[PDB]
C-alpha cells in the first residue's frame, strides 16, 4: 500500500538529514526527496508539512531553520491572528431604514450564517463557523496551525473583524476580550482587569489589538473603553473625500465627522488606517486622481495606513439592481491597472499599504475585478512607465529580501516632519539610502490643545509606534543573521526623548503599549500610569 | 581657494562659476561654512569642500564623466529643494513638492 | 470683413490653440465657428436641462448683486477639451454657470449659490474653476468643480461692503492667482 511506502520514505529523509547534521555537511533537500522517492516506487513527492510533523524533539528544535514553509508569515517581525465576532446588524439600520448600497452578506441575506460584509466562503470565515464563533477555540486553532508550519509564535497581534464591534452590548465585549487574553496567557479570569494583569505577567506577549469602527462610534467614551481593552490600532472606512458620494450611497455620516474622529483618535494616541474604494458610482476616471492627490496633500486627511478596495458588484444588493438596469458600468481592466499604478505612485514614504484588493471568490462576482494578483501587475506596469513605489511595506528588509536579493550595507538615520490633523508629526527611521531599504521606525506627536485624557494634559508628548522589521527573534535570544535584537530600539527612544524636551518643550513623555512592551519600557526606565507608560523629562 | 568668485544659477538649470559653465542640470545650491551644496535633476545631492579646491578640481567633479564614490554623492527623492544648512550639527534641510520636510 | 451678426457681439473667445472661435450675440445665443470662419453650430444659452452627466441614485437614502453689469463670461480649459459660460439667468434672477465639451454638447449646470459674483477663471492645469461670493459678514473666493459643485474657499481680508472684485486670472503654470479689487 502507498501509505507505508510514504512513511518509510519520510523516515529515510529525516534519517539522511539528521546524519548530515551530525557529521556537519550541507544537503540539498529536493534531490534527496526525489532520489528517496525513486527507491520505494512512488508516483508522488513528499510534502514539507509531513516532513516537519515527524522529527524527533531535539532534532525538531535544531533543524527547523531548514524545513520552514511560507517564510512570509513571519517576515515582518510579528505573528498575526485574525478572529471574528458574532453576527449582528449594523447600527444605522434603524434611523435610515437600510444599510450601505454595496455591502454583501449579513444577518438578513442569502449567505447563511455569515457576518456582515463577508460571504462565509473566506478562509477566516470558515474557521470561525466550525468553531461556532468562540474566541478561545479560534485563537488556539490558529496558533496550532502557525506552529505546525514551523514558525515562532513568541510575539502575537490580534485582528478583530466582523461588523461594528463597538455597537454590541458591554457584556459580550467583556467576554470576548477577556477570553482572548486568557487564551494567550492561560489564566481563567472574571473581568477585563484581572485578565490584563495576568497577561502583563505572561510569557506569550500580546503586542496589540486592532478594531474596525465607524466614525460615529469613535468618541471620548468609546476611545476610553478601547484604551482599557489594550487596543492600539483603528480601522475606519472613509471610501471617498466627496460629500455627495457619502450621502448617495446611504453611508449614514459625513466627511467632517471623519476628520473630527481622526483628530480625536490621533490626539488620544492611536494609529489610523483608512479604507478607500475606487470606481464608486458618479465618480469618473478623472475624479479618482484628484481624490487621492487631495487625500495625500491636504493636512486634514493624511492617514498612517491605506487599504485599496476596488468596487465589486455582488448579488442581493442595491448596486446589483443598478447594474442590471444598465446604469452602472465598471472600468476596463487596462484602465484599472493604469489607475492603480498611478495611485500607488503617489503614496508618501511614511504610509504603509496593507492590502490592495478584496478576497471574494471569483464565481460570486458579477462584474469588476476578475484576476487575483492586481498588486504585482500594477508593479510591473509601474516599472514599464518609469515610476517607483516608495511605501513602507515594499521597502522593509524582509520584503526586499524575499522579492529581491539585497541586504543593507550603509545604514543611516532619517527624520521627516509634517503637519496632520492639527498636530505636529515627526517620523524617525533607520534606513539604507542607496538601495532604499527600511529597518526600523518610530512615530512621535506633540499633543494639541484639545486633548481630553487626564494623563496627557499639561505638556505631554506621546509616542505612537515603535517597530523594527526582519524575521522574528524570540525574547531573550539573539541571532546575528537577523535584525531585531541589535540595539535599534534604544537608539530610537533616546532620540525621541531629546526632541520632546529640547524642541517640543514638554515635561513628560508617554507611550501607548501592549503588555510585553510594558515590561520592555519598564526595563528602559518608564513607570505605569493609567493605561500609559510615562516618564518625567525635567 | 584663495580668490573670490561669482556663482550664478539660471531658471533653465545652468550653473556658472565666473564666466565658465560647469554644470547643466542643477536645481538648487547653497554655500555654508566653506562648503558648497548642490541638487541635480538626476535626484542627487552633492557636497564639496572649498578650503582646498580649484576651478579645475570642481569642473572635474562636475564633469558628467566621473564614477561616483560614496562620500560626495547621495541619493534623494524627486523634486527636492535645499531650504537651509545647519553646519554646527552637520544637517541639511530639504523640502518636497507635497509640502513636508526632511533632514 | 469676414463675418456679420444682425445683433451685437458681447464677447469673443479663442481656444488656447487657435482652431475654434466662440461668439456671443445680443439675442442670448452662442455661435461656435472654425478657424476659417465657417460656422459650425449655434445654440441658445438659456437651456432647461442638466445635460448627460446626471447623478444616479438607488433611492435607499437670492438676487444678483447691485453692481453686476450682466455680461456673459466664457472660459476655456488649458488643453481645450471643455469650456464654461457664466450668465445671469432671468428665471432665478441670479448667476448661473454651465459647462460644455469641445463638440459643443451640454455637460453640467452649477448648483444654486446665494451671492455669486460675475467673475470666472478656469485653472490652466484643469482642476478648479474660480469665482467669488459675498456672504453675511465676509467675502470669499470659492472654487467650483467640473461636476458643478463647490469644493473649497478662502477669505479676503476686508470688511463687508468695502470692495468689489472686478476680475480673476490665473498664471501660465498655475501657481499664482491675481485678484483685482476696487473700492466702493
Ligand atoms: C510598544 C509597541 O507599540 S510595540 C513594539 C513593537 N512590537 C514588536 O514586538 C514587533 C517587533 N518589535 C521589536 O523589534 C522589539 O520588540 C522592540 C521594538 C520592542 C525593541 O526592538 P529591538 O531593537 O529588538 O530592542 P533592543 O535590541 O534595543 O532590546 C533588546 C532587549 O529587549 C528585550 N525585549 C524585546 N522585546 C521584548 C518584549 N516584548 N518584552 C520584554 N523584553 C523584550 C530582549 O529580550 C532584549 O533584552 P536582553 O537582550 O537584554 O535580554
Ligand atoms: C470591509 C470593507 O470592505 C469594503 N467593501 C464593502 N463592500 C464592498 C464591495 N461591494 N466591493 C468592494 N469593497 C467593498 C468596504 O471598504 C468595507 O469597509
Ligand atoms: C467591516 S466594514 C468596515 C468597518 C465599519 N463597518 C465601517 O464601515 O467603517
Ligand atoms: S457600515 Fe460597513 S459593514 Fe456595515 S453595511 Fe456599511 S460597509 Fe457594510
Amino acid at each position: 500500500s502507498p501509505a507505508e511506502l510514504m512513511m518509510l520514505t519520510i523516515g529515510d529523509v529525516i534519517k539522511q538529514l539528521i546524519e548530515a547534521h551530525e557529521q556537519g555537511k550541507d544537503i540539498d533537500l529536493n534531490k534527496v526527496k526525489t532520489k528517496t522517492a525513486a527507491k520505494y516506487g512512488l508516483s508522488a513527492q513528499p510534502r514539507l508539512v509531513d516532513i516537519i510533523a515527524a522529527v524527533p524533539p531535539q532534532y525538531r528544535k535544531v533543524l527547523m531553520p531548514k524545513l520552514k514553509a511560507k517564510p512570509i508569515r513571519t517576515a515582518s517581525g510579528i505573528a498575526v491572528v485574525a478572529v471574528m465576532c458574532k453576527p449582528h446588524r449594523c447600527p444605522h439600520i434603524s434611523f435610515t431604514g437600510n444599510i450601505c448600497v454595496y455591502c454583501p452578506g449579513g444577518p438578513d441575506s442569502d449567505f447563511e450564517y455569515s457576518t456582515q460584509s463577508y460571504t462565509g466562503y473566506e478562509p477566516t470565515s470558515m474557521r470561525a463557523i466550525r468553531a461556532r464563533y468562540d474566541p478561545f477555540l479560534q485563537t488556539r486553532h490558529r496558533i496550532e496551525q502557525l506552529k505546525q508550519l514551523g514558525h515562532s509564535v513568541d510575539k502575537v497581534e490580534f485582528i478583530v473583524m466582523g461588523g461594528t464591534f463597538m455597537a454590541l452590548p458591554e457584556e459580550y465585549r467583556d467576554y470576548f476580550i477577556r477570553n482572548l487574553h486568557d487564551a494567550l496567557s492561560g489564566h481563567t479570569s472574571n473581568n477585563i482587569y484581572e485578565a490584563v494583569k495576568y497577561s502583563e505577567r505572561s510569557l506569550t506577549k500580546c503586542i496589540g489589538i486592532t478594531i474596525e469602527t465607524r466614525p460615529d462610534y469613535c468618541m471620548k467614551r468609546h476611545l476610553s473603553d478601547m484604551l482599557t481593552y489594550g487596543c492600539t490600532r483603528l480601522e475606519i472606512g472613509v471610501q471617498s473625500v466627496y460629500e455627495d458620494v457619502a450621502r448617495d450611497t446611504n453611508r449614514g455620516h459625513t466627511v467632517k465627522a471623519v476628520c473630527e474622529s481622526f483628530h480625536l483618535a490621533k490626539d488620544s494616541g492611536f494609529k489610523v488606517v483608512a479604507h478607500m474604494m475606487p470606481d464608486l458610482p458618479n465618480v469618473g476616471l478623472e475624479r479618482d486622481i484628484e481624490q487621492f492627490t487631495e487625500f495625500f496633500e491636504n493636512p486634514a486627511f493624511r492617514p498612517d495606513g491605506l487599504k485599496l478596495y476596488p468596487t465589486l458588484v455582488i448579488r442581493g444588493t442595491g448596486l446589483y439592481e443598478l447594474w442590471k438596469s444598465g446604469r452602472y458600468k465598471s472600468y476596463s481592466p487596462s484602465d484599472l491597472v493604469e489607475l492603480v499604478a498611478r495611485i500607488l505612485a503617489l503614496v508618501p514614504p511614511w504610509t504603509r499599504v496593507y492590502r490592495v484588493q478584496r478576497d471574494i471568490p471569483m464565481p460570486l462576482v458579477s462584474s469588476g475585478v476578475e484576476h487575483g494578483n492586481l498588486r504585482e501587475l500594477a508593479l510591473a506596469r509601474m516599472k514599464d512607465l518609469g515610476i517607483q513605489c516608495r511605501d513602507v511595506r515594499t521597502r522593509e528588509v524582509g520584503i526586499q529580501e524575499i522579492h529581491h536579493k539585497v541586504r543593507p550595507y550603509q545604514v543611516e538615520l532619517v527624520r521627516r516632519d509634517y503637519v496632520a490633523n492639527g498636530g505636529w508629526e515627526t517620523f524617525l527611521s533607520y534606513e539604507d539610502p542607496d538601495q532604499d531599504i527600511l529597518i526600523g521606525l518610530l512615530r512621535l506627536r506633540k499633543c494639541s490643545e484639545e486633548t481630553f485624557r487626564f494623563e496627557l494634559g499639561g505638556g505631554v508628548s506621546i509616542v505612537r509606534e515603535l517597530h523594527v522589521y526582519g524575521s522574528v527573534v524570540p525574547v531573550s535570544s539573539r541571532d546575528p543573521t537577523k535584525f531585531q535584537h541589535q540595539g535599534f530600539g534604544m537608539l530610537l527612544m533616546e532620540e525621541a526623548e531629546r526632541i520632546a524636551r529640547e524642541e517640543h518643550g514638554s515635561g513628560k513623555i508617554a507611550v501607548i503599549s501592549g503588555v510585553g512592551t510594558r515590561n520592555y519600557y519598564r526595563k528602559i526606565g518608564y513607570r505605569l500610569q493609567g493605561p500609559y507608560m510615562v516618564k518625567m523629562l525635567k | 581657494g584663495e580668490e573670490e568668485c561669482v556663482l550664478g544659477l539660471t531658471d533653465r538649470c545652468r550653473f556658472f562659476i565666473n564666466d565658465i559653465e560647469v554644470a547643466s542640470n542643477i536645481t538648487s545650491f547653497a554655500v555654508y561654512d566653506e562648503f558648497l551644496l548642490l541638487t541635480t535633476h538626476s535626484h542627487t545631492c552633492q557636497c564639496f569642500c572649498l578650503r582646498d579646491a580649484s576651478f579645475k578640481t570642481l569642473q572635474a567633479g562636475l564633469s558628467s564623466n566621473h564614477v561616483s564614490h560614496g562620500e560626495v554623492l547621495r541619493k534623494v527623492e524627486r523634486g527636492s529643494r535645499i531650504v537651509t544648512v545647519v553646519p554646527q550639527d552637520t544637517k541639511l534641510v530639504l523640502q518636497m513638492p507635497r509640502g513636508n520636510l526632511e533632514v | 470683413c469676414v463675418g456679420s451678426v444682425a445683433s451685437g457681439i458681447s464677447v469673443m473667445s479663442w481656444s488656447p490653440d487657435q482652431e475654434l472661435v466662440l461668439l456671443a450675440t445680443g439675442q442670448q445665443t452662442l455661435i461656435m465657428m472654425t478657424k476659417d470662419f465657417e460656422p459650425i453650430l449655434e445654440q441658445q444659452i438659456h437651456q432647461d436641462d442638466f445635460g448627460e452627466s446626471k447623478f444616479i441614485t438607488v433611492g435607499w437614502g437670492e438676487s444678483a448683486l447691485p453692481w453686476d453689469d450682466h455680461r456673459p463670461q466664457v472660459t476655456w480649459r488649458g488643453d481645450g477639451q471643455f469650456f464654461a459660460v457664466s450668465v445671469v439667468c432671468p428665471e432665478t434672477g441670479a448667476r448661473k454657470v454651465r459647462v460644455w465639451n469641445r463638440e459643443f454638447a451640454l455637460q453640467s449646470t452649477s448648483e444654486p449659490v446665494a451671492g455669486l459674483g460675475p467673475a470666472l477663471a478656469w485653472k490652466p492645469s484643469g482642476s478648479l474653476i474660480a469665482s467669488t461670493q459675498d456672504k453675511p459678514n465676509q467675502q470669499d473666493i470659492v472654487f467650483f468643480e467640473k461636476n458643478g459643485l463647490l469644493h473649497g474657499h478662502f477669505t479676503l481680508p476686508f470688511l463687508k461692503d468695502e470692495v468689489k472684485v472686478n476680475d480673476l486670472l490665473w498664471n501660465a503654470d498655475s501657481s499664482v492667482l491675481a485678484v483685482w479689487l476696487e473700492d466702493l
